[PDB]
């Protein structure tokens, strides 16, 4: 029953999942549908209702790219928080030494974040602000460097990942496998984590066989996606460092600075 | 006491 427990922990811990996202993306969000953000005007219109207007410590008159940065990084901070609670529900994770728990989360969270982000993306754009905004892919590309270069590789990954047509039961196991990865630099109990990995990967393999009998090669496809994600994160981290060094008004949250530091 | 450790040390 490991597959069911992990799926249950996923539904319990993440505010957004693919069922909830496709409901909004299909135009069925009756009360509070998403604000469509496709230019500077509709960005400002959306921010009027979706972001609090502080008096001094405010993002109101910062550059548009920086306002989007702050919204995106705050969502990531919450997803990291949710991923930590999710990891604790993975059987065996809580008995690891604390430093190994940190290392797994340190290197895993952004691979999981960009995997799960695919669920709120389609070819035209992505949900933001807890399902209450939809920002177009073209608008993001129209911004100035280096901010216009951040999301495009994530949209590219998401298009091919979404083409596999996974559901939340699949994704929950995939994210657990990302987290319980015996390959991370500086891990201590390598052998035990490799066995946790093997156990979760095994449950994933069996689950894909039951859930996707039409694609008997789905599992190696997903192994390749894990390697794609690790490369996607290493390249993303380089963009993050550029912004941390050269963008004065883009103050990185201390939790994200800790995650990216020495990664 | 790092921030990730704080998250992990939660109840
Ligand atoms: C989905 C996402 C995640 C991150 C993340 O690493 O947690 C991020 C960042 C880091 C630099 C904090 N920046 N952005 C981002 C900023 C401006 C624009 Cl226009 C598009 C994307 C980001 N988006």
């Amino acid at each position: 029953s490991l597959a069911k427990r992990i799926y249950e922990a996923y539904l319990k811990n993440f505010n957004m999942n693919k069922v909830k996202a496709r409901v909004i993306l299909s135009g069925k969000a009756s009360n509070n549908p998403p604000f469509v953000i496709h230019d500077m005007e509709t960005l400002c219109m959306a921010e009027k209702t979706l972001v609090a207007k502080l008096v001094a410590n405010g993002i109101q008159n910062k550059e548009a790219e920086v306002r989007i940065f702050h919204c995106c990084q705050c969502t990531s901070v919450e997803t990291v928080t949710e991923l930590t609670e999710f990891a604790k529900a993975i059987p065996g994770f809580a008995n690891l030494d604390l430093n190994d728990q940190v290392t797994l989360l340190k290197y895993g969270v952004y691979e999981a974040i960009f995997a799960m982000l695919s669920s709120v993306m389609n070819k035209d754009g992505m949900l933001v602000a807890y399902g209450n905004g939809f920002i177009t892919r073209e608008f993001l590309k129209s911004l100035r460097k280096p901010f216009c270069d951040i999301m495009e590789p994530k949209f590219d990954f998401a298009m091919k990942f979404n083409a596999l047509e996974l559901d939340d039961s699949d994704i929950s196991l995939f994210v657990a496998a990302i987290i319980c990865c015996g390959d991370r630099p500086g891990l201590l109990n390598v052998g035990h984590i490799e066995k946790m990995q093997e156990g979760i990967v095994h449950v994933l393999r069996l689950h894909l066989q039951s859930n996707h009998p039409d694609d008997i090669f789905l599992f190696p496809k997903l192994l390749q996606k894990m390697a794609d994600l690790r490369q996607l994160v290493t390249e993303h981290a380089q963009l993050v460092q550029i912004i941390k060094k050269t963008e004065s008004d883009a103050a990185l949250h201390p939790l994200l600075q800790e995650i990216y530091r020495d990664m | 006491p790092s921030l990730l450790k704080k998250l992990l040390l939660a109840p």
